[PDB]
Parts: structure tokens; C-alpha cells; sequence
């Protein structure tokens, strides 16, 4: 949330989403989208793995 | 279309003219453009429109 509010510093909007974990990646990325939702944008490509 | 006798009448359709359309001007950072914007979708994709 405070890095969506880097996305208020220096107005970047192209983001790109790289999680190593799952658990807590599903929810950060819930979060992320949640305050995407107020700028109506969506981060690019999301990315999970082992 | 409530002309006395029907007389004034327009030429064609707006074939040879703009043909915009009509909108909610929203100030320029506004969070409500998207829940307009789908509430306008779900009122013409059911005829309330």
C-alpha cells in the first residue's frame, strides 16, 4: 500500500507483479488490485511460482 | 415528432453532421466514473434505457 503510495511519488502506473511465496501473495495481490480499483488500473502481469 | 401538422421537419437523419452523444462530466480524478459508467452499461443492456 505504501508502494501504491510510490505510485503517488513519481505517478508510476506500470506495474508488474513477481511473488516467490503463494499464501500471502493471494492477498497482497487482492490488496493491490483493491487500491488499483480507486486509480481504475490493473497491474500488468501477476506472477506466482515454487 | 409534436409539430401542429407536421411541418417542420429536418433534413435526412444527421448523416452529413456531427452525431456525438451526451455524457456525465466528471472532474478530472473523480473515483465515481466506473460505477457510472457500469450503471449506464447495465441501463441500456436491459431496456430501462
Amino acid at each position: 500500500s505504501v508502494w501504491f503510495e510510490m505510485m503517488r511519488v513519481y505517478n508510476w502506473n506500470h506495474i508488474i507483479l513477481l511473488v516467490s511465496d503463494d499464501h500471502e501473495g493471494r492477498a497482497a495481490q487482492k490488496r493491490l488490485e483493491t487500491l488499483l480499483e480507486e486509480r481504475e488500473s490493473k497491474a500488468e502481469k501477476v506472477l506466482q511460482f515454487d | 415528432g409534436r409539430d401542429e401538422g407536421c411541418k417542420l421537419v429536418t433534413i435526412g437523419s444527421g448523416y452529413i453532421f456531427a452525431t456525438t452523444g451526451y455524457g456525465i462530466a466528471l472532474q478530472k480524478g473523480s473515483p465515481w466514473k466506473r460505477q457510472i459508467d457500469l450503471a449506464l452499461l447495465q441501463f441500456v443492456g436491459d431496456g430501462e434505457m
